């Protein structure tokens, strides 16, 4: 049993990544109201806890952080804001957990569209790092492999 | 010879007749995907039909389906009233299955295209025992060599995808006016009636409804034609009544929908006069028309909203609730007489700023609890700083609510929560999920209710952190655990979870000296409350708790919004340019869930006044700092 958490600002692609991982968009319909909606099997069982849609309720984020074991800090390369917002979430994880270090990975979603890219590639490497894309299936699974290793 | 054999009644065919037919059924395309067992049964059931003259009607639209057909020679036209020959089937093709399986009227007429056409036929009782649960073939309805409606066994065939026009057409034709099937009919129409704004807005639906209302049949004797036209008009009215009920008071926000309805009532009452019809439906239609010409907030309601300047002076603008950010800028630049390129930013008590898009609608209620709205040129963005007003109270209110009954507080909370929850219209959940700007409608009522969760949560945190006396702070934690328990008893699970989440807040869970000396009974009371929030197996703990309860209950709102979000984001609205109606049903089901929770009603003025006028700190930094100097 494993509990991974996906974090980041709205419009960053959190929900797209989560569905793309557990099941896949279009190929199957997605029902988020049944038991196995966020649980996949990879050789172990993962449950993805995503703060998508619930960004305004920061008590939801904290509950997921508390129950989490791995953390995906997703930013969008389309917007500058979204990378900055990762500073606070990085801190907030440590505060709820009460630990020195926690297994986490940085993610730079929306890497497929590069005629709108306003974020550099090495900025994330200074702060595990991947430059993923949900709608182009790039690195989607790789993200959640990292966290089980750590 | 084969003709004669295939023309004999089912129970008059010899063993050698049956044996010759079967050997020929193996060449037939339409039957290829069937088993030996099935083909042998069909051998003693398939009837040979022949018609000589083109233009001969095989069956008419609106009739009850009695047969399934396979074309051996020739071709037929699929004809629909008000559209004519919509597509044409050839030798090898089959038709008429949909009406048989769905026990529904014929959606179209089948007319012989050419002379001398040969058919194989299977009648309804024979079709149902032999073929019904073997023929899984997706029913595709075609117009202009294009899929226009797709149906599947999800037993009936349900709409999977299709054009907005054909989906409406389908849901019109299948309405049953038979009075004992009242709630069954309303339930079927409910998916479309609620979801139409996503794929077929009123600007399209209303003309399409009028066009359908006046659609006359293009075939049959005078009586046949009059009977069909009358029931068509009865079905259109039925759908209009469901459409008008769904909206209710929201119609006032749509001019096209109101113009339509006002004209439609005139059109119906005139038809009622001279045809002597619609005896029951006309008073229903009149009741709804006359009603046109905490309380729910309307999008046309007027707001006096303060929009702040960098120096913390402000303009009071007077605009509609559903006004766009662009309309807000225009109203501010009016009173400040400017053309200096204003942008609207919303800001936290924490100082966190967000630039709002020009086409964002109804932003006034999308503010955080202590959020304010600002107008400035872009070069001022980074120099903006919060107002003192935003930083919340500095002394607590324990000396007031501590004197109040835990039971009284919980009850008054749920009364207020219910008024707020009933202001939320079913469609506001739709607008919120698919995006406010696409509908240009307000979700003000939903926004204010969702805000209440954050308010209650932060109310807990505020009162604890402004309570310096450790002895009385333990009495606080005890009282909040009590209020939560009572809230959970009234089935107000929203306020319940909000208090529990307030108690688990980083600033509150820190206070070990407060938690340690809390009575052991309440320590376990809270640990049970905190295990109901367990996000395991898709919040299984909560989901089962909520399911066991009975209708009059307030759900855990953030999870409902989460469900809605992932339903939208994980499913595509359009599939091959056809409306993914499978997705529409899912969103509708989640909304009907809210309808179920409010299907039953609910069962100390100073306590009412406190609960409704909360003063909260929503600045987590400030709340941590206060907590750090209560217990370092
Ligand atoms: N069973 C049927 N259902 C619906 N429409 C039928 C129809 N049969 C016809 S053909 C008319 C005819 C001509 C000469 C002799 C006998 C019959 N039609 C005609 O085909 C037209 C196709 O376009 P519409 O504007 S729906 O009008 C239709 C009828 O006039
Ligand atoms: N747009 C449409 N509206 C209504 N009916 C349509 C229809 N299109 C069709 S045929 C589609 C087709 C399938 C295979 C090959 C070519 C065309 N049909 C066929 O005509 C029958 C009219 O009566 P039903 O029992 S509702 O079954 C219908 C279909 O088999």
């Amino acid at each position: 049993e494993y509990k991974l958490v996906v974090l980041g600002s709205g419009g960053v692609g959190k929900s797209a990544l989560t569905v793309q991982f557990v099941q896949g968009i279009f190929v199957e319909k997605y029902d988020p109201t049944i038991e196995d909606s966020y649980r996949k099997q990879v050789q172990c069982m993962l449950e993805i806890l995503d703060t998508a849609g619930t960004e305004q309720f920061t008590a939801m984020r904290d509950l997921y952080m508390k129950n989490g074991q791995g953390f995906a800090l997703v930013y969008s390369i389309t917007a500058q804001s979204t990378f900055n917002d990762l500073q606070d979430l990085r801190e907030q994880i440590l505060r709820v957990k009460d630990t020195d270090d926690v297994p986490m990975i940085l993610v730079g979603n929306k890497c497929d569209l590069e005629d709108e890219r306003v974020v550099g590639k090495e900025q994330g490497q200074n702060l595990a790092f991947l430059e993923s894309s949900a709608k182009s299936k790039i690195n989607v699974n790789e993200i959640f492999y990292d966290l089980v290793r750590q | 010879h084969m003709r004669m054999i295939l023309r004999k009644p089912p129970g008059q065919r010899t063993v050698d007749d049956l044996e010759i037919i079967y050997d020929e059924l193996l060449h037939i395309k339409a039957l290829s995907h069937l088993s030996t067992t099935v083909k042998r049964e069909l051998a003693g059931v398939l009837i040979f039909e022949s018609h000589a003259k083109g233009g001969t009607v095989l069956f008419n639209q609106g009739e009850e389906g009695t047969s399934w057909y396979i074309i051996l020679k020739g071709s037929v036209n699929v004809v629909i009233y008000g559209k004519g020959v919509v597509c044409t089937l050839h030798e090898g093709d089959d038709f008429g299955k949909l009406a048989l399986v769905n026990d529904a009227p014929r959606a179209a007429s089948i007319v012989l295209r050419e002379d001398n056409c040969h058919f194989l036929r299977v009648d309804k009782e024979d079709f149902n025992r032999i073929l019904r649960d073997v023929e899984a073939n997706t029913v595709r309805l075609k117009e202009h060599d294009q899929d226009v409606l797709v149906l599947e066994k999800v037993q009936k065939y349900t709409v999977m995808s299709g054009t907005p026009e054909k989906i409406l057409e389908h849901f019109l034709e299948t309405i049953r006016l038979e009075p004992s099937l009242n709630e069954a009919t309303d339930s079927v129409l409910n998916d479309f009636v609620m979801m139409h704004c996503v794929f077929m807005p009123n600007t399209q639906l209303c003309p399409a409804l009028v066009a359908h209302y006046h659609a006359q049949p293009s075939q049959g004797t005078e009586q046949e034609r009059m009977d069909y036209a009358l029931n068509n008009k009865r079905r259109v009215i039925r759908l209009v009544l469901q459409w008008a009920a769904m909206y209710g008071d929201l119609l006032q926000e749509d001019d096209v929908a109101m113009a339509f309805l006002e004209e439609f009532y005139v059109s119906v009452s005139d038809d009622a006069r001279m045809m002597a019809a619609f005896k029951e439906q006309l008073p229903e239609l009149e009741k709804i028309v006359k009603q046109i010409s905490r309380q729910p907030i309307r999008g046309s309601d007027e707001v006096l909203f303060k929009v702040y300047c960098i120096d913390h002076t402000y303009t009071t603008i007077r605009v509609p609730v559903a006004a766009s950010v662009k309309e807000v800028i225009s109203a501010v630049a009016d009173k400040l007489g400017s053309g200096e390129g204003l942008i609207i930013v919303k800001m936290n008590s924490g100082g966190e700023k967000v630039v709002l898009k020009s086409n964002d609608v109804s932003v006034f209620t999308t503010l955080t609890i202590n959020g304010r709205l600002f107008a400035c040129p872009r070069e001022q963005f980074d120099s903006l700083t919060p107002l003192p007003e935003q930083e919340g109270p500095t002394t607590g209110t324990v000396g007031t609510f501590e004197l109040m009954s835990s039971k009284d507080l919980a009850y008054q909370m749920t009364t207020y929560d219910w008024e707020l929850f009933n202001c939320v219209h079913e469609l506001e959940l739709i607008y919120h999920t698919f995006g406010r700007h696409n509908f240009k409608k307000t979700t003000a009522n939903l926004d204010l209710f969702l805000r209440r969760f954050n308010e209650i949560q932060f109310w807990v945190v505020t009162e604890v952190c402004l309570c310096s006396q450790l002895s009385k702070r333990v009495q606080l934690l005890k009282k909040f655990i009590k209020i939560a328990a009572h809230c959970k008893e009234y089935k107000n699970l929203n306020s319940f979870f909000a208090i529990v989440m307030g108690l688990s807040n980083v600033a509150v869970s820190r206070l070990a000296l407060t938690w340690e000396k809390l009575p052991s009974k309440f320590k376990k009371f809270y640990a049970e409350f905190e295990s109901l929030m367990d996000p395991s197996r898709n919040h299984r703990a909560y989901r089962l708790t909520a399911a066991k309860l009975e209708p009059p209950l307030i759900p855990f709102m953030p999870l409902l919004i989460k469900d809605m979000t992932f339903t939208h984001e994980g499913n595509k609205t359009f599939i091959d340019n056809l409306v993914n109606f499978e997705k529409m049903r899912m969103i509708a089901n989640t909304a009907r869930t809210v309808r179920y929770y409010r299907s039953q009603p609910f069962n100390h003025q100073d306590v009412r006044s406190y609960v409704r006028q909360l003063n909260v700190i929503d600045n987590q930094r400030t709340l941590s700092q206060m907590s750090h100097r209560l217990e370092p």
